[PDB]
Parts: structure tokens; sequence; C-alpha cells
């Protein structure tokens, strides 16, 4: 998926949660 | 120059706290800060004074805290004359004219329990003593002479006897290109006094001429060194120690002794084909033979000599004690290997080191009173290892391990992996270990029997940061002792940052001393907010008793 | 085994004659860097010499921080973590400016009962750390030459 898997803990954008 | 924004705090040691700072802009290079600090549980106002200065001699900071009376202190100490508390701090550092070096690091407190009750801004509750150091040095390209004074205020009531070198003179002279050799001379003159009036007092004069032959090459290097140590001890006030100790100190002692060292290093390179092409692997063998003859030293009191840790860098050190009171004999060979990985841009991506020390004969001093688990004396005894992997630009992983067969167990071990996108965005895990056997071997005798030191160290720490919308920053830290299965330190911080103001709210729970009546730790809570006129993540991460350190 | 002895110099050939520049030329870090450059055959020129077609190495800020790595069961410090950070710059003349850094970690246990002795140990640790900050700086010289191409 993403190059950085740590985006799921902090990415903002749309949280989609 | 005017009033700042009053911040507030609630702690279990002081209850409600209030600060009312006032900033005085004296000059462009000088300023001061006067802060009345109301404490409700102690029921008074402590006056805090900052004074920052910049001058020709360097930059300096002075702090003076004074509390005229203390209800809590007088309740705990009803028989004392007065309950005043105070702190004096002075930190000066400067180099004038590129040759004069001025250093001052002075801390003095009224009582040993000052930092357990008060704000840890220029001290900490984790500190076991206060340092009082003055230093004036003259340094040029081939010579330096430093006069320094060292004193310590020990907080522990078990034993406050601490030695201090009131004068201390250090003189280094260097002379390169004396034919094929490089020469150096080191001189020292020190005077050791003690707070107690019955302990031995001493004066020491040390001289150390060394000459080395280095031979370098594209793939290897060999360095030979011959050193000479000449020490004169003149110690008086020995009636007490000679009266109650079987071994007798002598008033005059002359210790003259050579040292021979031979260090060698090699570099091998290969191209990493199985991994991604363009990466180069370097294998670096290193060896060191060290010979130091044995001289009996039971007649010299140990003033400033302590055991040194043996990491991988410390395996190749030529000294096993600090200072000059204890100089163990050595007939040793040290062997180590370091492997390094390089990417296509010639950037070090990985390195691993392992080494050991083989003793051909027992290392003696004449005062060998170290508690060893077994009776190992010769052979391959000390092992060390380090690793540092830069997994990517945002990941990093350091680790280190120390093994001593005389302890019959791993002595110390540390590891940590950190993710750091940037200063506002990071996560770190770390682990620190120190076996009970090593605590027994290296620390004081009462450490091995005290409940709060005997078990050693087994600590796991986690730190995290999380910014929200480029206006909020949440930082957290949690440290856990696995031997006791209990918390050591926890921290939370939330800072809302705006164009003109920033509001910070913090929380910490920390180990804050021991209770001998029930034999358990005492914890402290603190919730405070301050307003100021970056997101402040790094400042929040430095606010606990186990501050965050960058690891990449 | 595919290994072979390192046929290339530790310091690049273009950086064999170079200028050492710093704001504290008599400091311990400058002495350590000059010493390590002297082992590697580097010819150090004065900063005021007329020979301008040589790379320059400008030492920058040096920071040493001592903190509490771990604490005992009563909150007292057990391990002291000393961290040294050094920032330096390499000026390739007429080409570019390349920042470099060196960060060194060391640790030691505290002992108030022999605090003076521990203080001496701390000084010795600092005297090693500068050397560890010297070898790291020259070790990043090949990266600058690689980056220059
Ligand atoms: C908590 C205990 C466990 C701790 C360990 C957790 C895992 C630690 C390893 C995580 C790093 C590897 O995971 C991933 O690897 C890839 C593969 O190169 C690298 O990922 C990289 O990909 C490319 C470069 O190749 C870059 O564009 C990207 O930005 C970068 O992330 C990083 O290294 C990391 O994103
Ligand atoms: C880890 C295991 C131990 C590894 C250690 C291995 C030993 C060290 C290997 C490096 C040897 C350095 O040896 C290197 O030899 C060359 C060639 O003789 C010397 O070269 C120089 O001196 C020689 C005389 O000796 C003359 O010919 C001339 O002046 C010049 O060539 C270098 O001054 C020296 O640096
Ligand atoms: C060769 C290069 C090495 C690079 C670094 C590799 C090691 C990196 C750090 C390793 C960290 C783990 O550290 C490890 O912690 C465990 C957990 O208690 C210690 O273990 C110790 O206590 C446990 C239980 O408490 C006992 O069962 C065990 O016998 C004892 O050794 C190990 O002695 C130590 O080695
Ligand atoms: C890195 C990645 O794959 N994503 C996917 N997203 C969701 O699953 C919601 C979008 N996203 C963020 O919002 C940070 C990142």
């Amino acid at each position: 998926a993403c190059s950085d898997f740590m985006d799921w803990f902090y990415c903002d954008g749309y949280p989609c949660a | 120059s005017g009033f700042l924004i009053p911040n507030a705090k609630y702690t279990t040691t002081n209850y409600f706290e209030f600060y009312l700072p006032y900033y005085w802009n004296i000059a462009p290079n000088m300023d001061a800060t006067i802060t009345p600090h109301y404490m409700h549980r102690r029921g008074n106002i402590m006056w805090e004074n900052e004074f920052r200065y910049l001058s020709q001699a360097g930059a300096g900071l002075m702090e003076l805290d004074y509390l005229p009376s203390d209800k809590v202190y007088e309740d705990e100490h009803p028989n004392d004359d007065s309950s005043r508390r105070w702190l004096f701090y002075w930190n000066h550092s400067g180099v004038m004219d590129q040759v004069w070096r001025f250093n001052v690091d002075y801390t003095k407190v009224s009582d040993p329990s000052y930092f357990n009750d008060f704000d840890n801004k220029y001290g900490s509750s984790t500190d076991g003593y206060a340092t009082q150091k003055f230093s004036v040095g003259y340094a040029v390209q081939n010579f330096n002479a430093t006069v320094s004074t060292k004193q310590f205020q020990v907080f522990s009531e078990q034993n406050t006897s601490s030695y201090s070198a009131e004068p201390q003179l250090d003189v280094n002279y260097y002379q390169n290109d004396v034919g094929p050799f490089d020469t150096r001379i080191y001189g020292q003159a020190v005077h050791f006094v003690n707070t107690r009036d019955d302990m031995p007092e001493a004066t020491r004069v040390h001289l150390e001429p060394t000459i080395n032959l280095p031979l370098s090459n594209n793939w290897g290097s060999i360095n030979t060194e011959a050193k000479f140590l000449a020490t004169h001890y003149q110690q008086t006030n020995l009636d007490w120690y000679n009266s109650r100790n079987t071994t007798k100190l002598d008033e005059s002692v002359n210790r003259v002794m050579p040292q021979f060292k031979v260090d060698g290093k090699m570099v091998f390179e290969r191209d990493m084909e199985m991994l991604a092409p363009g990466y180069t692997q370097t294998l670096e063998p290193r060896a060191q033979y060290l010979y130091v003859p044995y001289r009996d030293q039971s007649d010299i009191y140990n003033y400033d000599s302590s055991l040194l840790q043996s990491d991988y860098s410390g395996l190749f050190r030529d000294r096993t004690y600090g200072g000059l009171d204890r100089i163990a004999s050595a007939n040793q060979v040290t062997t180590g290997v370091t492997s390094r990985i390089y990417d296509d841009a010639a950037v070090e991506r990985f390195n691993i080191s392992v080494g050991q020390i083989y003793y051909f004969t027992e290392s003696r001093t004449g005062d060998d009173n170290i508690t060893w688990e077994n009776d190992d004396k010769t052979g391959s005894l000390v092992w060390a290892g380090d690793t540092y992997w830069r997994i990517s630009e945002r990941w990093g992983l350091r680790g280190g391990i120390q093994y001593d067969t005389r302890l019959d167990n791993v002595a110390t071990s540390n590891s940590s992996i950190e993710y750091r996108r940037d200063e506002d965005r990071l996560v770190q895990l770390n682990y620190h270990y120190a076996s009970p056997e090593y605590i027994q071997a290296t620390l004081p005798k009462y450490y091995s029997t005290a409940e709060q030191y005997k078990n050693g160290i087994s600590q796991v720490g986690a730190v995290a940061s999380r910014p929200i919308a480029d206006r909020w920053s949440i930082v957290g830290a949690y440290y856990y002792d696995t031997n006791a299965n209990k918390q050591a330190d926890s921290m939370l911080g939330v800072q809302y940052s705006s164009c003109c103001y920033a509001i910070r709210v913090g929380y910490e729970r920390k180990l804050n001393g021991w209770d001998n009546d029930k034999q358990h730790a005492v914890y402290d809570n603190a919730i405070g907010f301050n307003i100021e006129l970056g997101l402040g993540t790094q400042e929040m991460l430095r606010s606990n008793i186990l501050p965050y350190q960058n690891t990449l | 085994c595919g290994w072979h002895l390192r046929d290339t110099t530790q310091v690049p050939s273009t950086m064999k004659v170079m200028i050492l520049d710093s704001g504290d030329p008599n400091g311990p870090l400058s002495r350590a860097v000059r010493n390590q450059l002297r082992l590697n055959g580097v010819e150090l020129l004065d900063k005021e010499t007329t020979r301008k077609d040589v790379p320059s190495l400008r030492l920058g800020k040096v920071s040493i921080a001592k903190d509490t790595a771990s604490v005992f069961r009563n909150g007292q410090t057990a391990e002291y973590q000393m961290i040294m950070t050094v920032n330096a710059t390499v000026l390739i003349p007429g080409r570019d400016i390349y920042p470099i850094s060196a960060k060194v970690f060391r640790s030691f246990f505290d002992n108030p009962q022999m605090a003076l002795a521990k203080d001496n140990e701390q000084d010795m640790i600092v005297k090693e750390m500068y050397d560890r900050a010297a070898e790291q700086l020259i070790r990043k010289l090949p990266s600058i030459r690689a980056a220059d191409i």
C-alpha cells in the first residue's frame, strides 16, 4: 500500500473513521 | 520590561502553586527575572531570581531562590533553628581571545531534600549530589594549563563524606614530528580535602611523558606507544584510618611505572553483490596489546579512581580506573571487529561491533576489593557489542550489550528504535538493563542490600508525538520497571499554538523518593499550565525526569 | 571470499590538502579533528593562505548533553546518558557547500559516594567523545566527494 505505513497512525487528511 | 503571563500549577507536594514573573530588561547584554511563587501547602512565597548576562568572558546565568519559612519543613524538622530554603545556581561558559577558557558550574542548596520538593528547572529529583566547579584555562595550539576547583554536596544521608580537589592544575604539552615520533607530556598537581575532619587529606603530583610511533597505510595502521607514569603522594591526617584499618597508609608514596601499548587496525572491503549492487561492506579488525607492570597500591587511599564501563569503545581504552589513585596492572590483548555497510552514495547505513579482552595475567592493584560472582582471573573475560542500523531516513535502531564472565551474567544492555518524521512527529521505544550482579560488583556495599537498588535496572520506555491540524501537539511518555512491575515516569502534554499566543498544559507522575518506614517508593503528580506570547513538541518532550533523546 | 584490502584512501584525493577553520581553534574538538586529519595524511593549511583552490572544513556548533537514561527504584538516577552533537561544513571551492554532522552516545552509572571520581570519569568520557566525533567527520568525507559528482 503506502510507502510509509506509519501514516495510518498520523496522516490527517480525511480520517475516514 | 514588565509583567509576564502568570502560569499555574497543582502538585501533591505543594498543592496550588502560583507564579507571577516580572521581566527587567537591564541592558542589551543583560536581563533579569523576578518571580514571586506562592505555595499553598507550604503557605508562603518563594522568590526566584533569574539573571542572564553576555560579556567578553562568555555567557552566564545566575539563579537565586529564597523561601523565608516552610511549614512542611518545620513540621518534619521541629528541632531546627529555621525553616528557610534556598538555591544558588551559576553557569558561566566562555572563551575570551580564543585562548582563555572560563567555566563555572555551581549549585548549592540549603537541604538535601530541596529538589524533591521544588521545581526541577536547574536541578532534578534524580540528582544524587550538587556540583560546584570552577575552571580557568589557557589553551594554545600546542599547550594548555587549567586551574580548577571541584566540590560536591552529597544529598544522601547514608554518607555525606565526599572528597574535593580544591586546587587542581592540568598542564598538557604536545610536540609532533620529533623525528618519526610524536611526543606528549601531561602534568597535574592536586590537593584532596574532605568534609569530615578525620578522613585522610592528600596532595598529589603526577607526571606523564609519552612517545608514540604511528605508521599509517591505505589498508592498515600500527601505532606503538611508550608511556611513563610518575606520581608522588603526600598524605596526612591518617591517625583515624590507620587506627581502625589493618592496612596502613603512608605519609609519602612514590609510584613510578612504565606502560607499553601496541594498537593495530586493518580495513577490508568487498562489493555487496547478493544485496543491491553498489553497496560496499567493510570489515575492520582491530587488535591491541597492553602491558602495565604491577605496583602495590594498598598504601594509597582511593580519592578519585572508579571503575570504567567497558563498551566496544571502552575495550580499547588503556585505563581500567579513572583518576590516578588506582592503576591496575595489565597484560592484555583486545580483539574487535567492526562491519560497516555503505550505499551507492557512500553513506554509512549499518555498523556492528563485537570485541573481547583476554587477560594473560590477573589485573591487580593491591587493593582488589571488588565482589565477583566467580573467581575468574585470566582468559577472555570482557565482551562488548554495538549496533546501529539506519533502516531508512525515518527509522533508526541502536543497541549495545556488555558481558562479563566474572559476573557470570550480562552486565549492561540497551536498545532503542525510533521513528522520526520530524520534530513534531516521532515515536520511540527503548530498553535499558543492568543486572543485580553488576550493581553488586560496581556500586557501594549497601546498594546490594537496599531494596531500591539491589534488583538492578530493567526499564522499558515509550515516547510518542502527534500533531493535529498544525495547531495542537500531543506528547506522551511512559517508563516501566519490569523487575518491580511498576511505573517510573509518565508524561502528557497538550499545546495549542496560535499566531500570538501558545497555551501549554502538562501532566507528570514520577518516582520522587523512598519511604523506609514502609519500604516503598513515593510518587508525585503535577498538572500545570502556562501561556506564552513551532508547536513546542521538543520542549514538552524534555520536561520529564527521563528526557527524550534523538536516535534518528 | 570476495574481500580485498582497501586500495583507496580514507580521505579523498581532492581533499588531501585542505583548510581547517573553526571559531574555537584551540578547543578540544579542533584538536581532535586536526589530529585525525593528520593520521590520514591530510595537509592542513592556514585559513589565511593565498592558496584558494583547496576545500575548507569549517567546524560549527558543538553540544554536549548529560541526562538520566534510567532511574533506580527510589527515583534516583542510575545511568547518565551523555550525547555529543557536532555540526560541520565542507566548502568545495567554486562548487558547493555540504553540511555534515557527527553524533556520539556514551553512558555511565552514577555514584554519589565517590562523586569526585565519577566527575573525573565524566571528563575522560568527554575526551573520548571528541575523538569519536573526529572519526565520524572524516568518515563522511567520501560521501561529500560522491555527492559532488
Ligand atoms: C515495535 C517493535 C517493532 C519495531 C519495528 C517496526 C518495523 C521497523 C521497520 C520499518 C521500516 C521498513 O518499512 C519500510 O521499509 C521500506 C522499504 O525500504 C522503506 O520505505 C521507503 O520506501 C521508499 C524508499 O524505498 C520511500 O519512497 C519511502 O518514503 C520510504 O518509506 C522504509 O524502511 C519503511 O517505510
Ligand atoms: C587487526 C590486526 C592487526 C593489523 C595491523 C597490521 C599492521 C599494520 C599495517 C600497516 C602498516 C603500515 O606500514 C607502512 O609501511 C610502509 C611501507 O613499508 C611505510 O612506508 C614508508 O616507510 C618505508 C620504510 O618503512 C619507506 O619505504 C618509505 O619511507 C615509505 O614507503 C609506511 O610508513 C607505513 O605506514
Ligand atoms: C553483537 C552486537 C550486539 C548489539 C546489541 C544486541 C543486544 C541489544 C540489546 C539487547 C537487549 C535485551 O537485553 C537483554 O535483556 C534481558 C531481559 O532481562 C536480560 O536478561 C536477564 O534477565 C532475564 C530475566 O529478567 C533473565 O532471564 C536472563 O537470564 C538475564 O540475562 C539480558 O541479559 C539482556 O541481554
Ligand atoms: C496511506 C494510505 O493508504 N491512506 C489511505 N487512507 C484511508 O484509508 C482513510 C487515506 N489516508 C489518510 O487519510 C491519512 C492515507
